[PDB]
């Protein structure tokens, strides 16, 4: 602005108040308020205009005169300190987790309060999002989807319970679907959740809870769709991380009878567990309940993993209690555990080079127990599994030429991949089964529409990033195109309903970034598939190929061109940086080709499909009838990489989203310690960036990001007007004030219910009201005739309106009292 | 079809129906304005004419719907008879003039707060010939503006 | 006519059918609406449509206001 205070970076609060004392090429120098002297530099695009009153809050962030990341953070902060956890940005909701039971807002009297009442007429609340989706569902006859973001501990679970409980109490005959999903949650969390570096209890799949409605818009049932389960976690993890929870819960809580049947041990004894963290979650009490013959060497040395709610022993018992309460019996519980056990042993199978007989490989002697246990548990024969893990089968032809089958010995690395490929198919099919069994609790034969809450792992970047970060960030880049498209459409529809003008809005589209990754033949994904076809597949060749096919691309740059110094020694063929919506992310391409293969050859595919064990056949007995549909078509889809398989499944997610009106909730996590009344500014700011909130605040600057209803502008400025104008109703107050001042027509627009402003013009308006009281007083004197005329016509045309509605009642009732052609 | 200048004047009159400022009304709100200006429709007749324009089905009228809700196949003289009937709602005792007292009563009935001195100020601007009262001829010149 | 007293020998609104009950069918036949005049009153309850005016919707009004044709008398119509 010009001497007025600003917001600038701060390591622990995100932004702090300061003044611009000097200027520079790419940096301002800011002098704090609190330090009154300790000056620091800060990039220009990192400091922002701040509000005049630092003690005001607003229910919609568009009421603010400047709308950026810094003012948003400070608005929700003041509201958080009054217990007002909800705050809009347009139709978007922001729900900071209080970490305590806020009285009266989830009452029965509050649910009634929000029924019918549109978004903006009531205070910000999750109930209002729920009701907007219902209202749009029945009127536009369109399925809806509320997309919620936020890491673990952000309140997504509480938020989804609030939706389901609002929609059944308001628009449902009884209906206890919210209570069966929560009772069934511990079961999904076992097979679906896992410990990441940043979050102990973290969902590694896109869950889409959905309430289904009949033709008359009434709850008939429920459904839980699942997308993009992380397959790579199944076979290997980094240190500080773990496999899926089911493995450790079972290794801690199972009885000693079960432990002998499945031949379980401490997780350091299994390949699929031991490269990552081997410790159980336990407090002082639950550590006593676990036998010593389950604890790994590292659990004995370093001790337990701590968490306020996760406990592997306690969660095995809570999972068992789940199985009962849904419907699963004792036979089907041991079944799930037999396949999990069968996956663990499979991993322990190793290989060694042969005697150059088309030099394949053979099973090691130490790994004979591995094969024996794995095979009994997966219902496979020992010998047939030894042959399939070490040899493929191929035709002698490819075209329409006749060709007999042959046996091709696999190499060591080829056999490792097969072993892992079978492990990830088996676990996946087992996960699809658990989810399907949850759905059989609240089934429904037929349905018209649905309202679904959707949460999937958000955008993230660490010091070192690889193929796992690439896929999550690719999933979120496409989800941010959807977000940004729907907010743009919501804005363009709001300016037309209000009647502002043609006013076009500038919009930096992110399609060029999504094209960088998923374009056919030239995107990174197909260049990575192309490397799998060269005689010597290298990760360096893949990376060099990427840089060449995109010479001066806006989103691709070499690692050396990173603003950080940790990527200063990465060569050009050892990585690339992607300019995602939320930020630059230096990827390291090492191992990228390996992570792009999980293909299971058919001979071994057919072995598990036709297992002796009825349950394991039933995991692919959907696949007995669905291969029967494909089989030839299903063998052609086994040639796809994990990259292109990721794209395809992600595109089914987006098509489901595309055919539905979308609302958005942005669940925020105020701190890492799970405690109430502690707003960690920097952590919330980082959340706002990765959730794509900041990207949306850039978008709305293109349009009219500042708006205040007439009643809002009346409460602010009536005190500066004369007593005659203060008596007016808010709409006439604003009409007189807008005309008096004589504002530019392209900057300020008088809409239907609200006054809209271009970037930094609400501020310009506000200075006209306070900088020159004598000038303003004269401009109001000058419009006094127009106001007397305006008030005349208001009441004159209102009286003619009542007479015209009197004439409508008679005119209509003349044809409905001249209907007598029928009666007699 | 109405004029652009005729739409603007009904838009400001629509603000007296829509007091809270949400851009929308029900029969509880549009009913209370009707009752305030001498009319007395029952809670039933207005339900049928809401049901013409309301395409969404819910019970809420936006402005463009409100315009076609009162628009009808009109006779040549009907337009002028309505303008005269408006004047007569303003003129209670009925002698072709609107006094300060008579204008103040319609104002308060529609929900407009203002002093007695402010009321006289209005009457004075509309009053062309200068007898401190608004005849029909002058009532229409203000309406048109 | 000759056919009007012969058809009458063998042997119009319902609200205003009291005041009356030869000289009765005098003003009944005098103030009879045309065919094209009644075709305007058909477009009365026409929200939009294209000549039609719904089936189930054109009924709620006939039982709720005016000279209200009964709910039982309606079943003997559609
Ligand atoms: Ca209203
Ligand atoms: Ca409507
Ligand atoms: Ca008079
Ligand atoms: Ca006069």
């Amino acid at each position: 602005e010009d001497g007025k205070p600003v917001w600038a970076p701060h390591p622990t609060d995100g932004f702090q108040v300061g003044n611009i004392v000097d200027i520079g090429p790419d940096s301002l120098t800011i002098e704090p308020l609190n330090q009154k002297g300790k000056t620091f530099l800060a990039l220009i695009n990192q400091v922002f205009p701040a509000e005049e009153d630092s003690k005001k809050d607003v229910e919609d962030n568009c009421s603010l005169m400047y709308l950026n990341e810094a003012t948003l953070l400070h608005n929700i902060k003041v509201r958080y300190s009054k217990d007002r956890i909800y705050t809009y940005v347009a139709n978007i909701l922001i729900a900071v987790n209080p970490y305590f039971d806020i009285p009266k807002i989830y009452s029965s009297e509050t649910i009634k309060s929000y029924q019918g009442k549109s978004l903006g007429t009531m205070p910000p609340h999750v109930f209002a999002i729920a009701d907007k989706a219902f209202r749009d569902m029945k009127v536009l006859k369109l399925s809806q989807s509320i997309i919620v973001s936020g890491e673990s501990g952000a309140g997504k679970t509480e938020n989804t319970k609030f939706v389901l409980r609002y929609l059944t109490e308001s628009y449902g005959t009884g209906q206890d679907i919210d209570d069966r999903i929560v009772e069934a949650n511990p079961l999904l969390e076992a097979f679906g959740n896992a410990k990441t570096v940043r979050n102990n209890n973290s969902s590694r799949f896109g869950k889409f809870v959905e309430i289904h409605f009949n033709e008359k818009s009434s709850v008939v049932g429920g459904f839980v769709s699942h997308y993009l389960l992380e397959k790579s976690r199944i076979c290997v993890q980094g240190k500080e991380e773990r496999n899926y929870h089911i493995f450790y819960r079972l290794c801690a809580g199972a009885s000693e009878d079960i432990r002998e049947r499945l031949h379980l041990s401490s997780p350091d004894n299994f390949r699929y567990l031991n490269r990552g963290c081997t410790r159980y979650f336990a407090n002082k009490e639950t550590d006593k309940q676990i036998l010593q013959n389950r604890k790994s060497p590292e659990y004995l040395k370093a001790g337990s993993l701590k968490d306020p709610l996760l406990d592997d022993h306690g969660d095995f018992i809570r999972m068992c209690t789940a199985m009962k309460k849904i419907g699963l019996d004792d036979e089907e519980k041991l079944d799930l555990f037999r396949v999990v056990a069968g996956v663990l042993h499979l991993g322990n199978i190793d290989f060694e080079e042969a005697g150059s007989t088309s030099g394949g490989c053979n099973l090691k002697n130490k790994s004979t127990q591995a094969l024996e246990y794995c095979a009994e548990l997966l219902g496979l024969d020992q010998d047939d599994l030894r042959v399939s893990l070490t040899t493929r089968v191929m035709l002698t032809t490819a075209g329409g030429a006749k060709g007999t089958v042959i046996k091709v010995p696999l190499k060591v690395e080829q056999a490792n991949n097969a072993r892992d490929a079978l492990a990830k198919t088996v676990y996946s099919h087992l996960f699809d089964h658990v989810v399907n069994r949850v759905n059989q609790c609240f089934p429904f034969e037929t349905s018209s529409y649905f309202i679904g809450v959707l949460d999937i792992a958000g955008f993230e970047y660490f010091e070192h990033n690889s193929f796992e970060q690439f896929c999550i960030n690719y999933c979120n880049e496409k989800l941010q195109q959807f977000f940004n498209e729907r907010i743009l459409k919501e804005e363009q529809e709001l300016y037309q309903k209000e009647g502002l003008g043609v006013n076009e809005v500038h919009y930096v589209d992110n399609q060029d970034c999504i094209d960088l990754i998923e374009a056919r033949l030239v995107g990174i994904l197909d260049i990575l598939d192309e490397e799998n076809r060269l005689p010597q597949p290298s990760d360096q060749h893949f990376t060099s190929a990427v840089h060449q096919k995109h010479k001066d691309h806006f989103r691709l740059s070499i690692p050396r061109k990173s603003k950080l110094a940790i990527h200063r020694n990465i060569r050009d063929d050892e990585g690339f940086i992607i300019r995602h919506f939320a930020g630059a992310v230096c990827y390291e391409t090492t191992q990228f080709v390996e992570k792009n293969n999980d293909a299971l050859h058919m001979s071994l595919e057919s072995l598990i499909c036709e297992s002796r064990d009825k349950f394991i056949r039933e995991l692919f007995e959907s696949s007995t009838n669905n291969n029967k549909d494909t089989k030839q078509k299903a063998g052609k889809l086994s040639f796809i990489s994990v990259g292109n398989k990721f794209k395809t499944q992600l595109n089914l997610l987006l098509d489901k989203l595309r055919s539905t009106g979308a609302s958005f909730i942005r669940c925020i996590k105020p701190n890492l310690k799970m405690t109430s009344h502690h707003f960690e500014g920097a952590q919330i700011l980082s959340q706002l960036q990765c959730s794509g909130m900041v990207s949306v605040l850039d978008l709305m600057q293109g349009g009219f990001p500042s708006r205040a209803s007439f009643h809002e502008l009346y409460n602010m400025y009536k005190k500066y007007m004369p007593d005659k104008l203060a008596r007016l109703d808010p709409r006439l107050f604003c009409k007189a004030l807008f005309k008096a001042l004589g504002l530019n027509e392209i900057d300020y627009k008088f809409g239907l219910t609200k006054v809209f402003f271009r970037p930094g013009k609400f501020a310009e308006f506000d200075q006209i009201m306070k900088s020159d009281p004598d000038h303003l007083a004269e401009l109001v004197k000058r419009v006094n005739h127009w106001l007397i005329c305006s008030r005349w016509k208001k009441v004159q045309w209102c009286s003619l309106s009542v007479i015209k509605l009197k004439n409508k009642i008679k005119y209509r009732a003349e044809a409905c009292i001249k209907m007598q052609k029928t009666i007699r | 079809q109405l004029t652009e200048e005729q739409i603007a004047e009904f838009k400001e009159a629509f603000s007296l129906f829509d007091k809270d400022g949400d851009g929308t009304i029900t029969t509880k709100e549009l009913g209370t304005v009707m009752r305030s200006l001498g009319q007395n429709p029952t809670e039933a007749e207005l339900q049928d004419m809401i049901n013409e324009v309301d395409a969404d089905g819910n019970g809420t009228i936006d402005f463009p719907e409100f315009l076609t809700m009162m628009a009808r196949k009109m006779k040549d003289t009907d337009s002028e008879e309505e303008i005269r009937e408006a004047f007569r709602v303003f003129d209670k005792d009925g002698n072709g003039y609107i006094s300060a007292a008579e204008l103040r009563h319609v104002m308060t009935n529609l929900g407009e707060k203002l002093t007695d001195e402010e009321v006289d100020e209005m009457i004075r601007e509309a009053d062309i010939d200068g007898d401190g009262q608004v005849n029909y001829e002058e009532f229409v010149q203000m309406m048109t503006a």
